[PDB]
């Protein structure tokens, strides 16, 4: 519920300071993307010719 | 009248019509004179809902109202726009979020340097500390894109953000806004590999719904179809199949054949079959079989592969498919003549005719009747005998032929008949054709009927003489065949096993690989012992291939040795030391098969039994000493010793009577006491501290640790050793 009655000094909220955006330094797709091999332990007991 | 405050206080309520409030207040606006007094009033009460970050529904209702109302000196929407752009750098996270939100909602509901200031301001907020603020900025800047104008600063930011933003929703946001352009397309399709399932699911929708099928290369279409089809979640599978495939299918007019042409069926046919099978299971048989008017001879590879994949499908839908299957296929025999007449039409480069040939040769195992078998075996034999036929089809024909015979002796005979035919007239490829039959005969042959005296004919006639053949393609199949024979009779293996080793060191590289396979399959089946009662050095030979320059040989040797160890047929702390080293060796970083194989073996081998772990414990010191003694030139000097020791201690934990770690603690204390100021002193102490020491070893260990504290001089290792001491004292 929002009380529109009491005169709140909204300057505290809208006022400017430091610092708004993420720093220039800050990353790669390596973090976002999945890495594409499969080795089943059964292949360890299996033959090459059959 | 209705004041802005009542209008807002009312919009706050859940069940309160907004269309009405617009009309009430809308008059209140025009009825006022000097609108600027209303303008300043509107923003003032709007501030009460711009300072709340959390999505309380009351706040959201007013925002929607204020935005809807406004978009249903210059003002009022322009007054509000001016105010938002001045407040978009406010210290409050809520305000910045609300500002972007309102700008977004405004830009979306409406029918001058304000467009420029928005584009500028939101482009800044794309870098906001708060993820949600960045999201609203993206949504805001969404309408302000321009695909045509190269290097738009919105599409650029989107291109950066869609791949580089830490936050999944920010990316997922940019993925739904980004305009499908030439440079943009790769980023969009690249989100089908995104870590977050929701992003991957969405990428298929945007692709299917915002990009045309033409825009994508044939190679991309297969990547999407394949990738999405075996993606970890059925949510992503269903997403691609529902939006993308059924969408790609729609552009074809719901025709599967036309769709196949677009997937480059010749090369990526396995993927095409998957697409087919997935598509088959969601359409009635009456329609799928409909695509076939009994065969029609002039066909494309897309047509051939379809019918082949459908016939195999229809045979799997057991009974119902029996009816629809008999619609497209003729009785087994009449198909044989059909198969035969095609193979004849083969001497611009129509690889395509070899491919289509395989598909029809492969349809054979969907036929069925004893008379028909003989007449299928008849044409199959005829085709195999006929020259000019490409060897690519040989293996496939032989397999289809051997499937039917049922009898190992009848197979060896039907085969013997065929080889003698090909051996009558007079080159190397005539030898290849024969050996291809020999191979495909040996591999499907059961162990019981090992080396029928008829086989020994072929072994003596074709297989053995093949090994010395001048043509390399001949030797390879010869070796492969010899190894398959050795598997049949143990005595046979013993005689020619020495020959197989000969091939290993002397012969060509691609033959070696076959040799390794042979030797390893035989060692795995008969053990090492029966072969040392001629080649006493067999273990030395296979081992020295770990240091091979050829990837296939490293991986062949390495894996073959790993297999022998896992089944307890080989016990060697040396070779196991050489394996662990090989796995860490930089020379192996791009040997994916090798590095992956061992990665599984070491753990599963270690925790299988104490004797296995004991093998690692025996190998502990020799490994780290092989490392410490490596000159700067070897790739081994690059290796990190601590990583290797930690792995060994890990594999040897009793969490997988003096335990193995107890013996280790001894070995290590004995080593530390031998050279307490060694360059590796740090490594050995860490290994010591991370061990899982038994309780009863503490008194004996304490004795050792005290003396170690006397001789060890590195203050770093000492503080760690004292720390171990207090634990024992407990």
């Amino acid at each position: 519920e929002i009380d529109f009655e009491d005169d709140i000094d909204f300057d505290v909220y809208f006022r400017k300071t430091k610092a708004a955006t993420i720093l220039t330094k800050s990353q790669n797709w390596r973090a976002t993307t999945l890495p594409t091999f499969n080795y089943n332990v059964d292949t360890l007991v299996q033959l090459h010719l059959k | 009248l209705l004041s802005i405050k009542e209008a807002f206080r009312l919009a706050q309520q859940p069940h309160q019509n907004q269309a009405k409030l617009v009309v009430a207040l809308s008059r209140t606006y025009r009825t006022m004179d000097d609108k600027t007094v209303f303008h300043e009033e509107f923003i003032h009460y709007l501030k009460y809902v711009m300072v709340v970050y959390k999505r309380e529904p009351a706040v959201e209702r007013v925002i929607e109202f204020a935005a809807k109302f406004v978009t249903s000196d210059g003002g009022l929407l322009n007054y509000l726009f001016t105010f938002l752009l001045k407040s978009h750098e406010a210290n409050s996270n809520a305000v910045r979020f609300r500002v972007c939100l309102l700008i977004n909602k405004l830009l979306g509901s409406m029918p001058d340097d304000v467009f420029d200031k928005i584009n500028k301001a939101m482009l800044i907020r794309l870098k906001d500390k708060i993820p949600n603020v960045r999201i609203q900025a993206v949504l805001a800047l969404s309408r302000l894109q321009d695909p045509k104008d190269d290097e738009c600063p919105v599409v650029n930011a989107y291109a950066t953000l869609i791949e580089n933003d830490s936050n999944p929703e920010v990316r997922r946001a940019v993925l739904s806004c980004i305009a499908p352009s030439a440079k943009t397309l790769p980023k969009i399709v690249g989100r089908t590999k995104d870590v977050k399932e929701a992003v991957r699911k969405l990428a298929y929708q945007v692709l299917a719904e915002k990009v045309h099928m033409r825009a994508m290369s044939i190679a991309q279409r297969v990547m999407l179809l394949q990738q999405g089809l075996n993606d970890r979640s059925d949510a992503v599978k269903q997403a691609m199949q529902k939006h993308l495939l059924q969408g790609w299918l729609r552009f074809s007019e719901g025709n599967i054949l036309e769709l196949l042409h677009r997937l480059d069926v010749e090369n990526s046919s396995e993927v095409a079959v998957s697409v087919l099978n997935a598509l088959f299971s969601i359409t009635p048989l009456s329609e799928l079989v409909g695509l076939c008017k009994i065969p029609v001879e002039t066909l494309t590879p897309e047509i051939a592969l379809y019918w082949c994949a459908l016939c195999e499908y229809l045979k799997s839908k057991g009974d119902e498919g029996e009816e629809f299957l008999e619609q497209i296929l003729p009785e087994p025999v009449v198909y044989a003549d059909y198969l035969l007449s095609y193979i004849q039409s083969i001497p611009g480069n129509l690889m395509t005719k070899e491919f289509i040939g395989q598909q029809l040769i492969l349809i054979i195992k969907s036929l069925d009747e004893e008379g028909g078998r003989k007449k299928l075996l008849a044409v199959l034999q005829e085709i195999l005998i006929l020259p000019t036929i490409p060897i690519s089809l040989v293996s496939f024909l032989v397999e289809r032929l051997l499937h039917i015979i049922i009898d190992d002796n009848k197979r060896t005979q039907i085969v013997t008949e065929i080889i003698s035919e090909i051996r009558a007239p007079i080159v190397a490829e005539t030898l290849q054709k024969c050996l291809i039959l020999c191979y495909e005969l040996l591999k499907q042959m059961s162990i019981s009927t090992g080396l029928s005296a008829t086989m020994n004919g072929i072994i003596e006639s074709l297989i053995l003489p093949g090994i010395i053949s001048i043509h390399p393609v001949v030797r390879n199949l010869a070796v492969l065949c010899l190894g398959c024979c050795g598997l049949q009779n143990q005595d046979f293996a013993r005689k020619h096993f020495v020959l197989l080793l000969q091939v290993l060191q002397i012969d060509d590289v691609t033959i070696k690989i076959s040799a390794l396979k042979a030797i390893f399959d035989q060692l795995m089946t008969f053990g090492i012992e029966p072969f040392k009662t001629t080649a006493k050095n067999v273990l030395k030979l296979l081992s020295d291939f770990l240091d091979s320059e050829v990837s296939e040989l490293r991986t062949g040797a390495a894996e073959g040795l790993a297999k022998l160890m896992f089944s307890g047929l080989l016990v060697s702390s040396r070779i196991l030391s050489r394996l662990i080293l090989l796995w860490y060796n930089p020379v192996t970083e791009e040997d994916v098969q090798l590095r992956h194989c061992l990665g599984v073996f070491f753990p599963v081998f270690a925790y299988a039994s104490r004797t296995n772990q004991e093998c690692f414990e025996e190998a502990f010191l020799p490994t780290l000493q092989t490392l410490a003694n490596a000159p700067a030139s070897s790739p081994l000097a690059e290796i990190d010793i601590t990583n290797v020791a930690e792995l060994l201690v890990d594999l040897t934990r009793p969490s997988g009577a003096l335990t193995v770690h107890d013996n280790l603690a001894m070995k290590i204390c004995n080593e530390i006491l031998t050279s307490p100021c060694s360059p590796e002193i740090r490594v050995y102490t860490k290994a010591l501290s991370s061990l899982e020491l038994s309780s009863h070893l503490a008194k004996d260990l304490l004795v050792l640790l005290n003396e170690i504290l006397e001789q060890v001089k590195d203050r770093t290792c000492l503080r760690a050793l004292e720390k171990i001491k207090i634990q024992l004292e407990k």
